[PDB]
RNA sequence: AAGUUAAGGGAGUGAAGACGAUCAGAUACCGUCGUAAUCUUAACCAUAAACUAUGCCGACUAGGUGUUGGAUGAA
RNA sequence: ACAAUGCAAGGUUUGUAUUGGAAUGGUGGGAAUUUAAAACCUUCCCAGAGUAACAAUUGGAGGGCAAGUCUGGUGCCAGCAGCCGCGGUAAUUCCAGCUCCAAUAGCGUAUAUUAAAAUUGUUGCAGUUAAAACGCUCGUAGUUGAAUUUCAAAGAAUCAUUCUUUUUAAAAUCCGGAUUUGUUACUUUGAGUA
């Protein structure tokens, strides 16, 4: 059935972007998903989003700036050491100059660059361009 | 749906407000008493809830009383040894078995009987994993009939 | 026992042996800098290539990572010594921008040809 | 869905399927089955020495029309009888009806080559003189 | 350095060989109703046109300005 | 070399009403006449000229009631060697004629390709900006940006195309039948085209529009 | 489905088979007859182009025309 | 190798046939050294190239694939050809000669292996029709598993962002102040490794 809420949400977002929507109803909100969205917002790819609280798993609706090329999960959240990062990023995201590879790291979720700055690698959630 | 190809979504969905509505006059104690009475009268949890909703003015025992109805039954000590859904399943299985005994050639029934057995075993397992069933409780096709009571 | 005097291949072959353009380029190089084979060219490519690889690796690391600063710096210094870069172009992104001409220039024969001494490249050799 | 499991703790399944499936690869099977050593004249070798038993002609595949000159030889190593095509414009007569021939593969591992039906072997030395040398002739002459 | 054109609706940004995509130009009014000199502009990508959402997008754009008034 | 221009854009280009082909690219205008392209890339005046090549002349048969009926598809890559690449196809009875047709086609195609950088920006862009991937038929190719000193790691044909485009340094892939040269070429072209239509953090800016040739010079076209 | 085993059943159809044609030949197509099987009961079998040639669960994406089964509202 | 003329082409210079002085290893012999003793290495001194006979081969020239629709011979023969193909009297493929091409003191052939192979696919394949969704469902192990539990807030530096400081609950500990709080995976630092 659901397994990875986050992945599904990201897929939905991607679809919305492709269509050229504006708004998009990410249907089960999750702390992790919220965090991811926040991160995205910080690096400009997403606009506002109104996490609507039901009395259940919430819905988010999210405001899109027509700016994302793709966003994605990389399931199997592979543990990833700090040295192992570079190769992974080469494999994944389109240019060294841009895109972001989001890790959950014991210092909260943050992008590959952030991780590098810190020192800790961790488990790899997803990415955008 | 766990077993068919059924994919329907018919469902109760409760209202946003979960502190009881203004019009509800019943104090909690009275409702508890009523619940107890219902239980005594032979009703099962779900049935009891339904009765409460319909005959008396009360939507959800959870909003009037902090506790859910099974919990209150347990507190009062009139909880069944053998959980509602599981019991129902067992009953169904028993019925199926009787039919089979009567009427040996029914293939569809047999198939469905197997399915119900499987579901029982899932449910049964789950209950064992908690502490509602004892660990010494297999479900047996021979015994089953006696168990339900 | 075997000796411990370890030894190493200085030159990798092409890959695609009768690509026209590449061949022509090689020939041109040979002409210009008075070389005996394609082997010499290959050797120099290998020499260049190792350096380039190192540079690439360094660039994958960030600045003020110890390794990057030390090893990268060393590489840069070596390049400078060799007469590959000089004053303007000493930043580790530049050591990638080396080509074969840059390397062949610093061959002794080429230098000789440049600094009078002989009328030709062949003569110099 | 992918087809494959992509669980974090999935590795057993992933390995195991690959291990079973490898064997569908023809090349891999050729390499790793034990029948290589059994069912092969050279018995996992580059060349083999065989005395000749019969100078023989072999008619080519249908489109082309030639009788290719082969030599049915017995490997000293293995006691195996095999046809080996002899190269050269006139290099069947350069060998004797009983000569210690050194025979190689034809270029395609076991698989047969070109016009020839089922001759997988190329004689390339007779009485220790190189067939090629003999063909050239300026280099050498068959000692006997 | 030719910086390509951003679809004013969806921001998709549109290449040379798109065609399809259109730069629709809306002329302004000056009090009377007469054609003011100025012109307010919208580029629309090909994708939206193909979809048929183009009209909707245009309406939204107008609303965002003051040019027309109903949104949808 | 004079030609009576049919289309409006062509007419405009006949005089000095347009600065660069960049302008025309910007407003996504349909270039019809190859003459326009020629005018924009002459050996005199302009810097880099359009170096062309007949990358493939494949013969191609129709099989009528009386035997075969061979035509020749020519493919040509045309290229500035700096920004502009083009890829033309023409099926015609004679080879020379086909080639001629193909050059015209290539000119018509002619696209601007964004060269970018690996790592960090130093002097003059060189590789592709990001991994771009075209498909045509089975063959899908993924140009990945590389560091400076790399050459075009890739097939001969891909190298040929990429030099024309003005990419110096790249990494090719190629899923699918690359033996089918035309398709491969098409894929490469598609990939190149994708470079502008990508939308990088560079381009979040909403810069107000330029005025198209057709509104900026409409008055001048009323005379003819 | 055929097939198997055992009891019944046994109308029509009808592998086998037999003729009659057909054809150079016809051990087939066409026709007349015709066992086995088809049917039930109690077992086996375990396969079919068992075909949506589309594994199952999940999310999303696009409109319209319908249609089976409920529910909601209004005429 | 170099320079003269002779010849060549290019917008006077490069290129290439006659001459002819310079250079030098190789090779030969002495030493100096080397070495346990020799031999090599290097070192010096005598010898010492013009067809510099001090003589470069190997495998190719239809395509793949760089290089001949050059000359004779053969005539579905002999043969070549990894593959497609060539050969049935114009063979650009055989056998030669010439010319050219590649790599070159090396260059072929064979068998194995890696890459080419995203043709074993974790990254990374494919499964309507190309090979491939079990006839169907149940099912143990296996793999996978909704959301939820301290969210946040404020100040200083830098070119909207980066790095830093401070506090916002509860319990135990220490003389109102100050300081400990599930396990493992994971990750970071280490330590210790020939
Ligand atoms: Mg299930
Ligand atoms: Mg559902
Ligand atoms: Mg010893
Ligand atoms: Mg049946
Ligand atoms: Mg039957
Ligand atoms: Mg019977
Ligand atoms: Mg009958
Ligand atoms: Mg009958
Ligand atoms: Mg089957
Ligand atoms: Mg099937
Ligand atoms: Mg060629
Ligand atoms: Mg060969
Ligand atoms: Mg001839
Ligand atoms: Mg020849
Ligand atoms: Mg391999
Ligand atoms: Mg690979
Ligand atoms: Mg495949
Ligand atoms: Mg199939
Ligand atoms: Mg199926
Ligand atoms: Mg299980
Ligand atoms: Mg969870």
């Amino acid at each position: 059935v659901r397994m990875s809420v986050l992945a599904d949400c990201l897929k939905t977002i991607n679809n919305a972007e492709k269509r050229g929507r504006r708004q998009v109803l990410i249907r089960p909100s999750s702390k992790v998903v919220i965090k991811f969205l926040q991160y995205m917002q910080k690096k400009g790819y997403i606009g506002s989003f109104e996490i609507v609280d039901d009395h259940r798993s919430g819905k988010i609706v999210v405001n899109l700036l027509g700016r994302i090329n793709k966003c994605a999960v990389i399931s199997p959240r592979y543990d990833v050491k700090l040295d192992e990062i570079e190769k992974i990023i080469t494999s994944i995201l389109p240019s060294r100059l841009f895109g972001h590879l989001i890790l959950t790291t014991p210092y909260g979720i943050m992008d590959h660059e952030e991780a590098r700055r810190k020192h800790t690698g961790g488990k790899v959630l997803g990415f955008f361009f | 749906r766990m077993y068919g190809k059924g994919k329907g979504i018919s469902s109760s969905t409760l209202p946003y407000k979960r502190k009881q509505p203004s019009w509800l006059k019943q104090k909690p104690s009275e409702i508890e008493d009523a619940i107890i009475k219902l239980a005594k009268k032979g009703q099962t949890p779900s049935q009891i809830g339904a009765t409460l909703r319909d005959n008396y003015g009360i939507p959800q025992v959870k909003s009037v009383t902090g506790n859910k109805i099974l919990r209150i039954l347990r507190a009062q000590g009139i909880a069944t040894t053998i959980p509602e859904d599981l019991y129902f399943l067992i009953k169904k299985a028993v019925s199926m078995r009787k039919h089979l005994e009567k009427n040996k050639k029914d293939k569809d029934c047999k198939f469905r009987l197997i399915l119900t057995e499987s579901k029982i075993h899932r449910i049964s397992r789950y209950y064992k994993r908690k502490k509602l069933l004892p660990s010494n409780w297999k479900y047996q096709s021979s015994t089953a009939s006696a168990l339900i009571a | 026992p075997k000796s411990y005097r370890n030894y190493s291949k200085t030159a990798r072959n092409p890959k695609r042996p009768f690509e026209k353009e590449r061949l022509d380029q090689e020939l041109k190089l040979i002409g210009e800098y008075g070389l005996k084979n394609k082997r010499e060219i290959w050797r120099v490519q290998y020499l260049l290539a190792k350096i380039r690889s190192a540079a690439r690796y360094l660039l994958t690391l960030d600045e003020k990572s110890s390794k990057r600063i030390f090893q990268g710096e060393a590489l840069l210094r070596r390049m400078v010594r060799q007469g590959l870069l000089g004053e303007n172009e000493e930043k580790l992104d530049y050591v990638l921008g080396l080509t074969l001409p840059k390397l062949l220039e610093r061959r002794l024969q080429t230098k000789v040809f440049k600094l009078g001494l002989a009328k030709s490249v062949h003569h110099a050799r | 869905g992918s087809g494959k499991p992509s669980g974090l703790r999935a590795a057993r399944k992933l390995r195991i399927r690959r291990r079973t499936q490898r064997w569908a690869d023809k090349s891999y099977k050729k390499s790793h089955l034990g029948t290589r050593w059994k069912s092969n004249p050279f018995r996992g070798s580059s060349h083999a020495k065989g005395i000749v038993v019969e100078k023989v002609a072999i008619e080519a595949k249908q489109p082309n029309s030639a009788y290719r000159k082969c030599v049915r030889v017995q490997l000293i190593k293995n006691g195996k009888k095999i046809t080996a095509f002899v190269p050269g414009d006139g290099c069947l007569n350069f060998i004797d009806e009983n000569d210690e021939v050194l025979v190689s593969g034809f270029g395609r591992s076991g698989h047969s080559v070109g016009d020839l039906p089922g001759v997988k072997f190329k004689v390339v030395k007779v009485a220790r003189v190189s067939l090629l040398a003999l063909f050239k002739e300026k280099k050498e002459k068959p000692r006997s | 350095i030719y910086i390509p054109r951003k679809c004013s609706a969806t921001s998709r940004l549109i290449p040379a060989k798109e065609h399809g995509a259109v730069q629709i130009n809306v002329g302004m009014v000056d009090a009377n109703g007469v054609y003011n000199g100025k012109t307010e502009t919208f580029a629309i990508s090909g994708h939206v046109r193909q979809n048929g959402e183009s009209d909707a997008c245009l309406n939204r754009l107008m609303y965002e300005k003051k040019l027309l008034s109903f949104q949808n | 070399k004079n030609w009576v221009p049919v289309t409006k854009l062509g007419r405009l280009v006949k005089e000095g009403k347009i600065v660069s082909i960049e302008e025309i690219y910007l407003h996504s205008l349909p270039i019809k006449e190859y003459q326009i392209i020629d005018y924009f890339f002459q050996p005199n005046e302009c810097s880099h000229p359009l170096k062309d090549d007949v990358v493939k002349i494949m013969p191609v048969q129709k099989q009528t009631r009386a035997g075969q009926r061979t035509r020749f598809k020519a493919f040509v890559a045309i290229g500035d060697g700096n920004g502009h690449c083009g890829l033309g196809v023409k099926c015609a009875k004679e080879v020379a004629t086909a080639i001629r047709g193909a050059i015209i086609s290539a000119k018509l195609s002619l696209i601007p390709v964004r060269r970018g950088y690996w790592g960090n920006k130093i002097g003059d862009p060189h590789t592709v900006p990001m991994k771009v991937s075209g498909k045509c038929g089975s063959v899908r190719i993924r140009l990945v940006p590389a560091p400076r000193g790399t050459q075009i790691v890739g097939a001969p044909t891909t190298k040929k195309m990429l030099n024309f485009a003005g990419i110096k340094d790249c990494f090719s892939s190629s899923c699918g039948k690359t033996k089918t040269k035309g398709n491969f070429l098409r894929a490469i072209f598609n990939a190149l085209s994708k470079t502008y239509g990508y939308l990088t953090p560079d381009l979040w800016k909403v810069t107000n529009f330029d005025k198209s040739p057709y509104e900026e010079w409409s008055d001048f076209l009323e005379t003819y």
